[PDB]
């Protein structure tokens, strides 16, 4: 006898899932406190963040040229040193003065400072996602380099 | 019926060569009163009484 | 149960079916700045919008690459420069 | 701009220094030209080039004469068992039977 009368699919439906949440949250609590934490929130967080992260936002690889134009990371705690090549994820209104800002940590940087990416020099007034959708497509190898000349 | 016997016993028992006992740090009750014999008594004479 | 001969799709299983749900927020996300991109549209814009494109920069004062406009100081007959 | 008789390839063509040639055809040209696909030839079917298709060939069809054989063969596990022990699986995937 399939199906009763007076009653929907949809009521059914709300029974069904009601059935699992309840079933969830017992299975749940007759758990171990040491990994069911970890499993069921730290680990779904984390992927869920670096894959939203990767997925919607865009990074640039960003290189420079010299050791002297390295910023100062000695105080800020994990990392003490600049390496090249560091992935870094930005928002696409940024500009090349927030991103020199972001690296050196808003602190005084260098005199002459400029952003190139193959080659080519971009402005300081200029969005960093159009100015690599020109110059370097797909190739958002990004360096720092001083300007002197 | 041996094989099944056999089956179950080798994913749940625990051996040298355990598959589902890992990371196990808050263990039930067979494998808690089975480790700590001190415990299955006192447990025991106390429902007892 | 399980096999070393599996070991391919255990790790595929347990490195992707985690992803499913940021997969699918990606693209509900999606969809939602597609709806507002084109709610936008709609209520009207000085310069237009490219749909399917990243960034759209464009205003009265600001070139389709995030320059300024060139000879945007005065004002024309024909009235808008685009 | 700077080393013209060392830079051969942005200089004209020698059409140009020979001072002799509706709408004509341009008398200056560069040889930097080269360096570009369709400067001279036409963009003409640029984007439609990809469009022509082709289906695939292959047949999927095999007899399969059982009457030949009496025995059983072995076959492939081709992916866990997520139906039973589902709750157990991370915690007893790395181990072997
Ligand atoms: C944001 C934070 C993120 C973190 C998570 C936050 C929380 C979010 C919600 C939960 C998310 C985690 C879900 C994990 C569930 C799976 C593993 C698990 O942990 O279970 C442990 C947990 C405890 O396990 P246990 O204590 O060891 O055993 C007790 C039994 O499970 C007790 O079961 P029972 O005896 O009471 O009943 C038997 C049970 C059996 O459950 C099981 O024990 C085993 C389940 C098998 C799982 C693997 C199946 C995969 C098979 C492959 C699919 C192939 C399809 C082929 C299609 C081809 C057709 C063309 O039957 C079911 O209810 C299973 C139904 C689902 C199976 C569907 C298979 C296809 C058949 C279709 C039937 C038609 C539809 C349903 C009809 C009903 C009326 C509507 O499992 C349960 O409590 C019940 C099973 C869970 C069923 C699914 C519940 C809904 C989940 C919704 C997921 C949506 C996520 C997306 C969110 C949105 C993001 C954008
Ligand atoms: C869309 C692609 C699907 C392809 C893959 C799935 C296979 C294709 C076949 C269809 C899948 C669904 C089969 C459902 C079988 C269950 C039928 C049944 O009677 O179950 C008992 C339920 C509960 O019944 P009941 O308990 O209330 O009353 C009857 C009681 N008995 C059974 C004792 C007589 O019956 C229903 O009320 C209808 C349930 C089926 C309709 C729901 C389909 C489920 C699929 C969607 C999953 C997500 C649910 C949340 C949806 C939220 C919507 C906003
Ligand atoms: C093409 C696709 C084919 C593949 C199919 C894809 C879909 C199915 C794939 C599923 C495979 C993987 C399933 C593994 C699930 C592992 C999750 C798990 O079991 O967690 C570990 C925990 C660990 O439990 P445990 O540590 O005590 O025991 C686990 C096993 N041993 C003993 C060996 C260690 O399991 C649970 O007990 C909880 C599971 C149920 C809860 C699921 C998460 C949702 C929770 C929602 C309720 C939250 C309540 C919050 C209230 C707070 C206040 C108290
Ligand atoms: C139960 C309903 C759940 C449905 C799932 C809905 C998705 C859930 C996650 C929403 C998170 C929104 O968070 C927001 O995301 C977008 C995209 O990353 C970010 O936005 C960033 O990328 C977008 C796209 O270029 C631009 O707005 C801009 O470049 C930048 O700000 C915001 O800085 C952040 O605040
Ligand atoms: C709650 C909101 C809705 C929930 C449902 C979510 C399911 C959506 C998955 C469908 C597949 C989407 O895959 C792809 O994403 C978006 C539309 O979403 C489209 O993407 C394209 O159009 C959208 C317009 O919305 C633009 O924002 C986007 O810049 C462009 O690339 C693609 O044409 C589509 O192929």
């Amino acid at each position: 006898p399939l199906g009763v009368k007076g009653r929907s699919v949809f009521a059914g439906m709300r029974s069904f899932i009601g059935q699992r949440l309840g079933r969830l949250y017992d299975s749940f609590y007759y758990s171990q406190s040491s990994t069911k934490y970890v499993m069921v929130f730290l680990f779904p967080a984390g992927i869920f963040y670096t894959r939203f992260r990767a997925d919607t936002k865009l990074g640039y690889h960003v290189f420079i040229n010299e050791e002297k134009l390295y910023p100062d990371y000695s105080q800020n705690y994990f990392d003490t040193k600049w390496t090249n090549g560091r992935k870094v994820y930005l928002d696409d209104e940024t500009t090349v003065e927030q991103l020199k800002a972001q690296i050196y940590g808003g602190k005084a940087a260098p005199e002459n400072v400029k952003v190139a990416c193959r080659g080519r020099v971009f402005e300081d007034a200029d969005n960093v996602a159009m100015a690599v959708r020109a110059f370097c497509k797909r190739d958002p190898r990004l360096l720092l380099f001083q300007d002197n000349l | 019926k041996q094989a099944w016997h056999s089956r179950m016993g080798k994913f749940n028992d625990r051996s040298d060569t355990p598959m589902l006992y890992a990371y196990m740090n808050e263990l039930p009750s067979w494998e808690y009163y089975d480790l700590h014999r001190s415990a299955f008594l006192e447990h025991m004479t106390y429902f007892l009484v | 149960s399980t096999s070393p001969g599996l070991a391919f799709a255990n790790l595929t299983l347990l490195l992707d079916v985690p992803q499913l749900p940021a997969i699918w927020a990606v693209n509900a996300w999606r969809e939602l700045n597609g709806l507002f991109t084109e709610m936008k549209t709609l209520a009207g814009t000085s310069d237009l919008l490219y749909p399917s494109n990243r960034y759209n920069p464009q205003n009265e004062k600001t070139n389709r690459m995030g320059r300024p406009r060139k000879y945007n100081h005065g004002e024309w007959m024909f009235g808008n420069s685009y | 701009p700077f080393m013209w008789r060392q830079r051969a390839y942005c200089a004209p063509v020698p059409s140009a220094f020979a001072s002799q040639q509706g709408v004509r055809k341009p008398l200056l040209r560069s040889n930097s030209e080269s360096l570009s696909v369709f400067s001279q030839i036409p963009d003409g079917l640029l984007g439609h080039t990809t469009s022509v298709t082709m289906g695939n060939s292959d047949i999927f069809f095999l007899p399969k004469p059982s009457n030949l054989l009496k025995i059983a063969l072995p076959a492939f596990v081709f992916m866990p068992n997520l139906t039973i022990f589902t709750r157990a699986f991370p915690f007893y995937a790395h181990t072997s039977a």
